[PDB]
RNA sequence: GACUGUGUGGUGGAGUUGAUGCGAGUGAGAAUGCAGGCAUGAGUAGCGUGUGACGGGUGGGAAUCCCGUCCGCCGAUUAUCCAAGGGUUCCAGGGUCAAGUUUGUCUGCCCUGGGUGAGUCGGGUCCUAAGGCGAGGCCGACAGGCGUAGUCGAUGGGUAACCAGUUGAUAUUCUGGUACCGGCUUGUCACCGCAAGCUGCGGAGGGACGCAGUGAGGUAGCUCAU
RNA sequence: GUCCGAACCCACUUCAGUUGAAAAUGGAGGGGAUGAGUUGUGGAUAGGGGUGAAAGGCCAAUCAAACACCGUGAUAGCUGG
RNA sequence: AGUUGGUGAGCGAGCUGUGAUCCGGGGGUGUCCGAAUGGGGAAACCUGGAAUGUCCGGAGUAGUGUCCGGUGGCCCUGCCCUGAAUGUAUAGGGGUGUGGGUGGUAACGCGGGGAAGUGAAACAUCUUAGUACCCGUAGGAAGAGAAAACAAGUGUGAUUCCGUGAGUAGUGGCGAGCGAAAGCGGAGGAGGCUAAACCGUGUGUGUGUCAGGUGUUGCAUGUGCGGGGUUGUGGGGGCCUUGUGGUUCUGCUGCCGCAGGAUUGGCCAGUGAGAAAUGUUGCGUGAAGGUGAAGCGUCUGGGAAGGCGUACCGGAGUGGGUGAGAGUCCUGUAACUGUAAGCGUGGCACUGGUGUGGGGUUGCCCCGAGUAGCGUGGGACUCGUGGAAUUUCGCGUGAAUCUGGCGGGACCACCCGUCAAGCCUAAAUACUCCUUGGUGACCGAUAGUGGAUGAGUACCGUGAGGGAAGGGUGAAAA
């Protein structure tokens, strides 16, 4: 079957924010992820990407922000956002 | 910028291995771009360019479009 | 019913025309009979009109 | 769609607008709009502005010849010559194509 | 006469004049006519229950912003927390065109960025009520109506977690401590064995139920204290 | 389907409001307040039909036949232009 | 030779000419919802596979949570097994996916249901109008169609559509209104099968048939499949006078003759409706392209296409751009040209595929049945129940069959025409959601679409639904 799947098509992108650099004291990292990966998917494919030991993961859905523009009600993309508790010394190498 | 004549005179397991390379190449780019690198903002679009290229090789040896080596 | 499971028959539109002809809408029900049938050894129940009935197009 | 007789590169004579009679190097062209910009010719501001030249409409220039010691504007044509055009995969075949040549030179 | 000059300026910046014919979406003062713009009333009525005062700050600008001190007000609610509904209004910074019945440096407003973390909380993954839909089917010229087996459907039944701490914005969710529930696997003990067990399938018990009323034993709370 | 009386439900009188704070309310009193009570959530009945402790009442702020669209540019011996 | 869509630029690229972007053609991918289809559902969501080595294959874990792909909606239908109460059996049940379906679609088509306002100066017959709407169902068109026809004495010869006939004849509370047909002029221009008689072919079963020959030698009925047959001053079957294309030679009837049989003619006939459907060769094109003529000098101007001067092309002076008004600056235009490709399309040749009758006779046999008519209650016809023909629906009743049936406006007789109760048929006709090119004594932003812009948007409404307004700097953002 054609369109090999993975693990690197479910983690897009780190969020980089005060709370996210907050939270890497704890070693606690904040990912972008596909809408439709569930906590155990995210936590198998962090596993295999850093080879990383992770204690937990955690999800929320946060809605796109709207704003009105000319040519009306413009509206940004929900995401979903997978906070994942690492091992006591393991880290993970976001650059 | 791959060429779909290169990859195809590479064998499946070859190009397999190819898209893998190139997946973890995008998620590389995407990281770099999240957090502030990637002055090369074009080889972000390139590797999915890519990755779609090896995908025709491929799905074109599986429906016999072109003879599979 | 007014429908004939053998041939189809079906009801008429017409109209009711008093001594003062003001016309209205009325119906022409075929004269549909429930009888017993046993067709290729099938016993069942079938709404047959009585011309099917009086030629024999419905195996009793 | 296709492209215009005018190409970078190429010595124009402007025939019309403020700097008629200039001669310039096409130093870039924009084939959707049919405008060029030809060197020396349309000096106007950009965007501590650097100032460069304009784009002038594509039918205000001729390519020019030197015929007996004069630049003259002509018109060009083009012939069909045989050529060997070359696939993606590298394999050659037949086939033609359009080389401009200048009027008022043969 | 409807009108008009081939007079003469100004503005304007791309069309249009006369003769003779041809065709009209060809003429407006009114229809409590339609659309837009603008008057009159008129700098007039109102500015939506109420208690604010002062000191300092910020600032181009302060009754109306911030801080403080007095004073007053609600307190079975002018408090705190949810549901429904709304949807980013939340927080931080920048802003003062518009909005705010005044001003505004302010804001539930504008722009940029950020913010919501659950095995146990509320729903689904469980269960059904009313009701809906409904394989076959029955009824009905057609369209369709009803309904069995079923399948949905909470406003109800069932189901395992608490205290403290932390942010500018989250917290039975994160963190610390101490628990509990269901799986998977594993060390170990004990027992089975027409005749282990597991799953389906049902029987029964259970879940399982009204209203009103009094008393007893407690506990939360509250009060006082040498 | 007891009595007085809050919450709650209602709406008898009066004053105000009437370009309202409000397209039905506010102030002051007033009736019921364990019952034929009141209320949340979901549901059922649909227009010559529903529902009505019955007023032609109510059916999304004008119901002796809702609303929308269509027949349709209905028709008007009438008014206006 | 530039290019990474627009509103609306610079980064970082690729083409760096190893030809990209671009244009035509064909493919690949194609989340979720939607007929929506594994199950559920508030559309774009949730949730799955009893127990087992797990629904199947793969990935990952020690293992379970997990991931990727597949399969399984329902209805009809075909095929196979089993056959309830119960006996035959059937209903049902169990396997297989054999085929088709589901939903959408602007107009046009066919069949069916069917208003009212309105007009009648009221209103009920009537009109509106078989309109609006609704239901079922197509196709590229549909429907109709090859005389149970018209005509009127000679004749025409399937259907459909247009023009006349004609607002006539009629019809009508003889009110308001409605309203033919024959004939004639045209567009288009096909005709084809079948049922049955009779002949070859099993099961509710044989005691009679010169090579032959047996209580049957092929004897009896009524299915299916093949021949035959297909017409109306009747035709066909049967009985015969004869004729098949040249045969290698197998049967039955009379060692006459009839038929299966075969590379090789063929008058024919073909992809069609025609009782049917299978390849290689032969042209020009739409989708893209290609070539495509011929002007300079001065003046004024910001700018020349304008003035003045003087030259060219024209199978091209239709347009539109360019800094003002261009035949020769651009785009093009006339003319030619290419078309690889199409599912290409049309047509021809060959291959390959299928295949005759004429004269005589009426002994006999067939020629479409609950059909036609009749009555009754309705409907369409000029015809509104009448003198009511013709046609059609419900309910009853109910033929003849060629020396017969039907029609020619009640009905009967003669005459004329015709042969119903089976089927299929192109073109002429209708329409335009769409694609390509073009046009206008059509509009020009209160117009023309509701919509020149975020327009079926904002907004309003629970909802069905309703529904706007807003264009212009300049030659160039300079
Ligand atoms: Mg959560
Ligand atoms: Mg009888
Ligand atoms: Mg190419
Ligand atoms: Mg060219
Ligand atoms: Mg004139
Ligand atoms: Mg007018
Ligand atoms: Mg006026
Ligand atoms: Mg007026
Ligand atoms: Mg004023
Ligand atoms: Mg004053
Ligand atoms: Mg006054
Ligand atoms: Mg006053
Ligand atoms: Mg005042
Ligand atoms: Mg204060
Ligand atoms: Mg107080
Ligand atoms: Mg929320
Ligand atoms: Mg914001
Ligand atoms: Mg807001
Ligand atoms: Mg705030
Ligand atoms: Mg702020
Ligand atoms: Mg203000
Ligand atoms: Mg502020
Ligand atoms: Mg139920
Ligand atoms: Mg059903
Ligand atoms: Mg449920
Ligand atoms: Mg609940
Ligand atoms: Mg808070
Ligand atoms: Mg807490
Ligand atoms: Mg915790
Ligand atoms: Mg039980
Ligand atoms: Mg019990
Ligand atoms: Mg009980
Ligand atoms: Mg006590
Ligand atoms: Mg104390
Ligand atoms: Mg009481
Ligand atoms: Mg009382
Ligand atoms: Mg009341
Ligand atoms: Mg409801
Ligand atoms: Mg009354
Ligand atoms: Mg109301
Ligand atoms: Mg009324
Ligand atoms: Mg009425
Ligand atoms: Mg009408
Ligand atoms: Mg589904
Ligand atoms: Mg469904
Ligand atoms: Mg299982
Ligand atoms: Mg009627
Ligand atoms: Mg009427
Ligand atoms: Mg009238
Ligand atoms: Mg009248
Ligand atoms: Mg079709
Ligand atoms: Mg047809
Ligand atoms: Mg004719
Ligand atoms: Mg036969
Ligand atoms: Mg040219
Ligand atoms: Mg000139
Ligand atoms: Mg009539
Ligand atoms: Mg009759
Ligand atoms: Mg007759
Ligand atoms: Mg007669
Ligand atoms: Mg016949
Ligand atoms: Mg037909
Ligand atoms: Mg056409
Ligand atoms: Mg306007
Ligand atoms: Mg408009
Ligand atoms: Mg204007
Ligand atoms: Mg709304
Ligand atoms: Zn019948």
């Amino acid at each position: 079957e054609l369109k090999i799947r993975d693990p690197r098509d479910i983690i897009l992108a780190p969020v980089v924010s005060e709370k996210s650099y907050g939270l890497l004291d704890q070693n606690t990292y904040t990912f972008v992820v596909k809408p439709t990966a569930n906590k155990t998917e995210i936590k198998i494919a962090i596993e295999q990407i850093f080879g990383v030991k992770v204690t937990s993961v955690n999800t929320m859905n946060r809605k796109g922000k709207v704003r009105r523009t000319r040519t009306g009600v413009g509206k940004r993309p929900d995401t979903k956002r997978a906070i994942v508790t690492v091992a006591e010394g393991d880290r993970i190498d976001i650059f | 910028k791959l060429s779909a004549a290169e990859l195809r005179q590479l064998s499946g397991e070859e190009l397999r291995n190819k898209v893998r390379e190139l997946k973890e190449e995008l998620f590389g780019l995407r990281f770099q771009s999240a957090t502030g690198q990637l002055e090369n903002t074009a080889r972000l679009r390139e590797v999915r360019k890519d990755i779609a290229r090896v995908y025709t090789v491929l799905q074109e040896r599986n429906l016999n479009i072109v003879d599979d080596p | 019913a007014a429908v004939c499971d053998i041939c189809a028959k079906r009801p008429g539109f017409g109209h009711n025309v008093p001594w003062s002809k003001k016309k209205t809408n009325r119906r022409w029900s075929p004269n549909i009979q429930r009888v017993r049938v046993v067709e290729n050894g099938t016993h069942k129940r079938m709404n047959v009109c009585t011309s099917c009935l009086k030629a024999g197009r419905v195996s009793r | 769609m296709k492209s215009l007789k005018i190409k970078k590169g190429d010595r124009v004579k402007v025939i019309a607008g403020n700097d008629k009679g200039a001669i310039g190097e096409v130093l870039s062209v924009d084939p959707a709009r049919e405008r060029v910009v030809v060197e020396g010719v349309n000096i106007r501001k950009h965007h501590g502005i650097i100032s460069s030249e304009a784009p002038i409409h594509v039918s205000n220039v001729q390519l020019v010849t030197k015929i007996d010691g004069k630049d003259v504007v002509t018109r060009v044509g083009y012939r069909r010559v045989d050529v060997t055009k070359r696939r993606p995969d590298g394999s050659e075949y037949a086939a033609q194509r359009s080389v401009r040549y200048l009027k008022k030179e043969e």
